[PDB]
């Protein structure tokens, strides 16, 4: 039962930086029904904003 | 009486809002939904399900429900509609286009 | 023309159409304790002859698809005793002519 | 047999690049300077994820899977996912298949990269079909 | 820019006949089909060069017209009949009224 | 200044009243199209290089990019790049058609695999115009 | 079926429509170098020299007036009343 | 055989016409587009008849444009080949294949099969020809076809035809 | 341009739509379609005579179209067929094939009522082809037998025989894509009590539609030329040609499909499959599992969104674009590619008002009036100034874009070798610049007014806003607190007069 075999790091790993990124939150490149627009890129266009 | 309640009822909706359209506007609406002899709606049920043209009644709402029976009815589009010659790219029957126009060679020889 | 109070048994209504050229009605009592026609939104009806219907259409260059049509069961239709076919010329008052002139054809 | 070309016409010169123009388009030759078709190809504008596919291994097609709330699957999604689970017995469907989903968990579990990490499993695919001295072990050419 | 519905209404209420035709064809998507005048389908293998006509099914090499329609509506046609319905279209007329 | 339109002392916006710095990044990458395709950073050569850009590609040194400080202008070519496949096909990126200004810096880098990428940065100074929005 | 011309009952007057059309036509005929029916009092543009012609009745057009049913009344440019 | 059909064309005439000459320059943009023309439908239409009496109507005004369109009908001479007509004609060309024969406007051709057993081609003559055991088929002799059958193509009708049967062959 | 056709220019009169006839799809098809790949002679480049052009349309620069050759620009594509194996149901019809299974006997293929039945007769008489096939409907699905004798036109005692067959017909209820009956039975004079239950093959229903009356079948909706009964469930299928499916190759690692090539290349290894099964030792239950993926990849194929089944997906996890769903909503093909679509000779820019301007024009940038181009035919007319204009060029304020000579070849004046000594002929068309005075339609959406797009005269001016005189404001609905509008050009003297004129 070798251990790097068993755990496999890429399911956590990339199925948070697919929520993150994308903004769809729920598992994962296969999401409807998943909510999209819960992650979103940061407004910078004035510091108030 | 089903017509001028019809119109009574439109014409408040406009004038309570301090608004004024002319007569003939809301008539010919009145009307249309009346000369089938009932009270024709201006939805997808009503107007849309007339004896009109194919493509017509296509370009409102229900699109491929409705040429798949025009397919098993067989329908033929006369194309009268101004739908149906903007989807085919004629020129519509309508103002400009209501007529024909023709050169008289009489008329042509006698101007020179 | 049967006025009667309440009802008219399915029995009775099927002897209705029995006896053709003759044509029978029923009116319900109730209806007609208030003359619909006498209403201020009930324009006059006018029934048209065969020579009266066949001018119309001749005159519009019309076939009877393109003409308005009353409902056979409409109140105006049954006091008139209207027959599939038949034409009315409504004459309305105006806001824009005065008096205009539509018809209808039975349903 | 096919040719195809946009020679000027005018004065060929058999060839030279016209020009893919800005807006205009129809690539107007520096030379007879006239026209040829409308262009109307805008390649910039493929399809995104909003259809679009990057096969490797023959050609991908799908089947089922439906999770759409509107109607539940229920009853429905069984008769459907083991109709497809029935089909993937016909003719030898398993062998790539079977390979590339277990490469993606051996190279996974190390973590290895997926640009080249996938890269390496087109040269499997090429190396499990030819027949030279293999002496496969499935192990050792995972290696 | 897009000549929209509405747009395409404001047309028809100026009585806009032609400018509306142009929008819609010369403007944009306007398209030459040959079409066969039994079966009224994009049939016609128009090999307009060596001036040969035919619809064979229909054994046509004779009966034979030219049309100008939207792309659009000769994409239309295309899919209507993918789906197998026949949206055959005709040069004349049978019905009158 | 009627229906919500304003005037602007023209002198005062000479004297800076309202002028604004304008930067927009390019980015672009050297990607790998398995065993053998690789994307090239590189000044194309219109004999060898297909659908070419009308744009010039001569403010290209030769590593595919422009020094930073060289003024640009519409259609002109920020980075150069082809997609060889076979000689190569042009996958270059132009500056925005309807922008100019002059490029404020140009970085080289590798990313989490390590695929070459390179980002651009193009300053310009905005002066209040007339459709300007206040 | 084509009404007789002793028969015709459309307006002696020329629509918007109708005119609007025949300059259209004119004008497009007169720009694709078609013989002009008037003296062009130096007139350059297509448009002003179709109003022109309009304006003398010298254009050798005829309106087809097509009825609901699919009849006609045709109607010469030059018996056409213009009070528009 | 060759006839007389009852035919019209719609013409379709620019403004800058439309003086005295109108009917004239109808008339004659009539007989550049119909005499010579063949069709499937008719065949060779050949010469239009009665000059003096063709028919122009009333030219209708084509709206948006100012041009006028007129139904030009007419009455002309037509050649329309069929299957299983016998025709006589001169040979035209001659090869190993066979031998083309001139029937009027068309060209009907008969195949080395299509002709007797006995009669075989000669290539050593001038110019080429069909040697039967009595008889001597060349570029100038007059041949009775059978018509097997027609092609309709483009701006002519050819056609297959055979000499193999009874009362057929040289003349 | 696109290339002369000696056939004859006629304008679309009618459209008569219809159903496909099986024997008309096969006569049709210009290829058989027999292989799901794409392309790729295994690792190749070049197209397989199997899907996409098998002998079919063409596509990637190259003039390769049977024969006809054209290539893209001219070719409208032409269709392939597919033989099913086991007839399948057009999800559209569906209903109406089961409707007219309602109607029929499901044994000799004869209306349940006729003539005999005086509802019948009336509802037949109905001269609407719906609303008699409606009514006719109403009344036969209620009818559960065949009869052989009905009471005659007078009296009940004595029965006159109509057609034959006796039959129990089955109570036809849908189970998706599937059409399974309950025959009432007999047993005891009781029975159902537990009913025969068993599912209606294609076969069998295209079978009793074979044996319609040709007068039966015209007084339900149906027409014996152009849309039979027979013609609703599919045999053999259309396969549309590229156009309607585009592909596109990237880079050699890179290649996208349409997917409806994909939803193709299921139903044809699910119907290569079937085939397999039926030819081979049938195993009756393994068959009609097979059929009914078939009737699913078939179905999914013309419609994507249906109620009940399964949704087919695409790998990412999104739904296949059916047929039904590029045709659907705004933005259909209908709503957003017809009925409205977006144009050349448009412009759009922020909108600011003039007190100098009158009521009539609109400002237009100098840059707009550089883009936008009105073909203009050389005349002697215009001849000369026409001449300058094309001297001036494409970046002098009034000057030109193109020349187009009578040959249909276009003259591009910003690269043209000739664009100084280029000398006109009368015929020949410049594309000038916009100029001042030109009629221009202007439009501030929505455009719910005909006063919402209006002709005004061109006053081409500097800065970069289209300038509106400040009366016009209120028919639009604009003001300048950062509002747009468009700008739309005619090409022809007959569009311009419209606009000017009306
Ligand atoms: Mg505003
Ligand atoms: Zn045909
Ligand atoms: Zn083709
Ligand atoms: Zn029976």
């Amino acid at each position: 039962f070798n251990m790097k075999l068993a755990i496999n790091a890429k399911t956590i790993t990339s199925g948070l930086k697919y929520a993150l990124a994308t903004g769809n939150w729920g598992e994962q490149k296969k999401a409807m029904s998943s909510r999209a627009g819960v992650s979103q890129v940061l407004n910078r266009y004035t510091y108030s904003s | 009486a089903g017509r001028a309640a019809l119109y009574k009822e439109v014409y408040n909706v406009i004038a309570s809002d301090g608004s004024y359209v002319n007569y003939r506007h809301m008539a010919l609406l009145v009307d249309v939904m009346t000369t089938q002899g009932g009270l024709t709606s201006v939805t997808r049920h009503g107007f849309n399900r007339s004896n009109t043209g194919a493509l017509m009644r296509c370009s409102f709402e229900e699109t491929v429900e409705i040429l798949f029976e025009a397919g098993a009815s067989a329908e033929l589009d006369d194309c009268r509609g101004v739908s149906e010659n903007v989807i085919l790219g004629q020129m519509a029957p309508i103002g400009t286009g209501a007529f024909d126009v023709m050169i008289d060679e009489e008329s042509l020889v006698k101007y020179m | 023309i049967f006025v009667y109070q309440n009802n008219i048994t399915p029995s009775a209504m099927k002897l209705v159409p029995s006896i053709p050229p003759a044509t029978i009605e029923t009116f319900n009592e109730a209806a007609l304790v208030v003359n619909i026609t006498h209403h201020e939104l009930v324009p006059k009806h006018i029934r048209l002859s065969s020579d009266e219907k066949r001018e119309l259409l001749k005159r519009y260059r019309l076939k009877e698809s393109q003409l308005p049509r009353i409902q056979r069961a409409d109140p105006v239709a049954l006091y008139l005793g209207l027959k599939r076919g038949e034409v009315v010329k409504i004459i309305r008052k105006s806001e824009t002519s005065g008096r205009y002139a539509s018809y209808r054809i039975c349903m | 047999n096919l040719n195809i070309v946009l020679t000027c016409p005018e004065c060929k010169v058999y060839p030279p690049k016209i020009v893919e123009r800005f807006s205009e388009g129809d690539v107007v030759c520096a030379l007879c300077g006239l026209v040829l078709s409308d262009k109307l190809v805008d390649t910039r504008s493929e399809w995104r994820t909003f259809e679009a596919s990057n096969p490797l291994l023959d050609g991908n097609n799908l089947s089922t899977r439906i999770g759409k709330g509107e109607t539940t699957d229920m009853r429905f999604t069984k008769e459907l996912n083991k109709a497809q689970g029935k089909n993937v017995m016909d003719k030898k469907d398993n062998e790539v298949q079977a390979a590339f989903a277990k490469i993606t968990m051996l190279c996974d579990a190390a973590e290895l990269p997926k640009i080249v990490k996938d890269c390496a499993k087109e040269a499997y695919k090429l190396c499990h079909d030819e027949k030279t001295l293999k002496g496969k072990s499935m192990e050792s050419i995972m290696a | 820019l897009r000549f929209g519905e509405m747009e395409r209404d404001c047309m028809i209420a100026h009585g806009a006949a032609s400018f509306l035709k142009e929008r819609l064809m010369e403007a944009s998507d306007a398209f030459r089909v040959h079409i066969c005048g039994i079966c009224g389908l994009m049939t016609v293998i128009a090999k307009l060069n060596h001036n040969q006509f035919e619809c064979k099914g229909c054994d046509n090499k004779i009966d034979i017209y030219q049309i100008h329609i939207p792309y659009a509506a000769k994409l239309l046609f295309q899919e209507l009949m993918a789906m197998n319905i026949t949206p055959r279209l005709y040069t004349d007329r049978s019905r009158d009224f | 200044n009627q229906e919500d339109s304003m005037i602007m002392n023209q002198s005062s916006i000479d004297r800076g009243l309202f002028r604004s710095l304008f930067f927009r990044s390019y980015m672009d990458q050297e990607k790998k199209y398995g065993m053998s395709i690789t994307e090239t950073f590189e000044k194309p050569q219109r004999t060898n290089t297909l659908r070419m850009k009308h744009g010039t590609y001569d403010k290209l040194d030769d590593d595919g990019l422009i020094a930073p400080g060289v003024r640009v202008s519409g259609e002109d070519v920020i980075i150069g790049k082809t997609t060889p496949i076979s000689s190569k096909r042009d996958a270059s990126t132009p500056l925005r058609s309807t922008e100019n200004g002059i490029v404020d810096q140009v970085l080289v880098t590798t990313n989490q695999d390590g695929l070459k990428f390179v980002k651009v940065r193009v300053r310009t100074t905005k002066i209040p115009q007339i459709g300007d929005k206040f | 079926k084509a009404i007789p011309k002793d028969q015709r009952a459309t307006t002696p007057y020329m629509t918007k429509y109708e005119r609007a059309r025949i300059l259209g036509t004119r004008a497009l005929q007169i720009s694709m170098n078609a013989p002009v029916f008037v003296d062009l009092e130096g007139e350059t543009d297509p448009l002003r020299i179709a109003m022109k012609e309009l304006a003398e009745k010298k254009i050798p057009l005829v309106i087809r007036r097509y009825l609901p049913d699919g009849s006609f009344e045709d109607w010469s440019v030059e018996e056409l009343i213009v009070d528009l | 055989m060759f006839f007389i059909k009852d035919l019209s064309l719609n013409i379709t005439l620019h403004p800058s016409f439309f003086g005295p000459r109108m009917k004239q320059y109808l008339k004659t943009k009539l007989l550049e587009e119909v005499e010579g023309s063949c069709t499937g439908k008719f065949g060779y239409i050949l010469c239009v008849l009665d000059y003096d009496n063709i028919d122009i109507q009333r030219g209708r005004i084509l709206p948006t444009d100012g041009s006028a369109e007129f139904n030009v009908k007419y009455r002309a001479v037509v050649f329309k080949p069929f299957k299983g007509e016998v025709v006589d004609g001169t040979v035209v060309s001659c090869s190993q294949h066979g031998f083309e024969v001139q029937v009027g406007p068309m060209k009907v051709f008969v195949t080395k099969h299509l002709m007797p057993q006995d009669l075989t081609f000669n290539a050593g003559s001038n110019p080429p020809s069909y040697q039967s055991s009595e008889d001597v088929i060349t570029i100038k002799s007059r041949i009775r076809v059978k018509i097997e059958g027609c092609i309709s193509q483009v701006s002519s009708i050819h056609a297959i035809g055979s000499i193999k049967e009874d009362y057929l062959g040289a003349i | 341009g696109q290339q002369y056709s000696s056939a004859p220019l006629r304008t679309v009169k009618e459209v008569q739509f219809g159903l496909f006839s099986p024997e008309e799809v096969r006569a049709i098809s210009v290829a058989k379609i027999r292989f799901p790949e794409t392309m790729d002679e295994t690792q190749t480049r070049a197209k397989i005579g199997g899907l996409n052009d098998p002998r079919l349309g063409s596509i990637d620069r190259n003039l390769k179209c049977q024969t006809c050759q054209e290539g893209m620009n001219e070719c409208p594509g032409h269709f392939g067929h597919i033989d099913l194996a086991k007839p399948v149901f057009h999800v559209g019809f569906i209903a109406k094939i089961k409707k007219v299974c309602e109607c029929v006997c499901m044994h000799c293929g004869k209306l349940l009522l006729d003539e005999h039945n005086e509802l019948m007769r009336q509802a037949l008489a109905i001269k609407d082809s719906k609303k008699r096939f409606a009514a006719i409907w109403t009344l036969c699905k209620t009818k559960m037998v065949c009869e052989t004798d009905v009471p005659s036109e007078d009296d009940p005692t004595q029965l006159v025989s109509r057609g034959g067959c006796g039959n129990t017909q089955p109570t036809i209820r849908k189970d998706g894509l599937k059409l399974v009956g309950s025959w009432k039975k007999d047993r005891a004079t009781g029975d159902a009590d537990e009913p025969e239950l068993r599912v209606l093959s294609t076969e069998e229903i295209l079978n009793i539609f074979k044996h319609i009356s040709v007068k039966d079948f015209t007084s339900l909706g149906f027409n014996e030329v152009f849309s039979r009964p027979e013609w609703m469930i599919l045999t053999c299928l259309p396969v549309p040609p590229p156009p309607v499916r585009p592909s596109i190759s990237f880079n050699e690692s890179q290649r996208g499909e349409d997917d409806l090539t994909f939803k193709l290349a299921d139903i044809l290894k699910a119907n290569i499959s079937l085939e397999t099964l039926e030819h081979n030792g049938a195993p009756h239950h393994a068959i009609e599992e097979a059929e009914s993926l078939l009737q699913f990849h078939v179905a999914t194929y013309m419609d994507n969104d249906i109620a009940g089944q399964p949704q087919a997906l695409q790998k990412s996890g999104r739904p296949v674009k059916s047929i039904r769903a590029r045709l659907k909503g705004k933005e259909g093909r209908i709503r957003g590619n017809l009925m409205g679509k977006r144009v050349d000779f448009s412009a759009r820019t922020v909108i600011s008002g003039d007190p100098n301007l009158e009521l009539d024009q609109v400002g237009v940038p100098k840059s707009i009036a550089k883009t936008l181009t009105y073909p203009e035919v050389v005349t002697p007319y215009n001849i000369d100034r026409l001449t300058q204009l094309v001297r001036n060029g494409p970046n002098e304020h009034p000057g030109a874009k193109y020349v187009i000579r009578d040959s249909g070849d276009r003259i591009d004046l910003r690269y043209s070798k000739r664009a100084g000594d280029i000398q006109l002929q009368y015929g020949w068309k410049v594309e000038r610049h916009i100029m001042d005075n030109d009629p221009v339609l202007f439009n501030r959406q929505p455009s719910l007014h005909k006063m919402s797009m209006m002709a005004h005269r061109v006053k081409v001016i500097p800065y970069s806003t289209f300038r509106l005189n400040l009366s016009v404001t209120s028919p639009y609905n604009a003001d300048f607190d950062g509002d747009e509008m468009n700008l739309h050009v005619p090409q022809s003297e007959e569009t311009r007069a419209e606009l000017s004129q009306l």
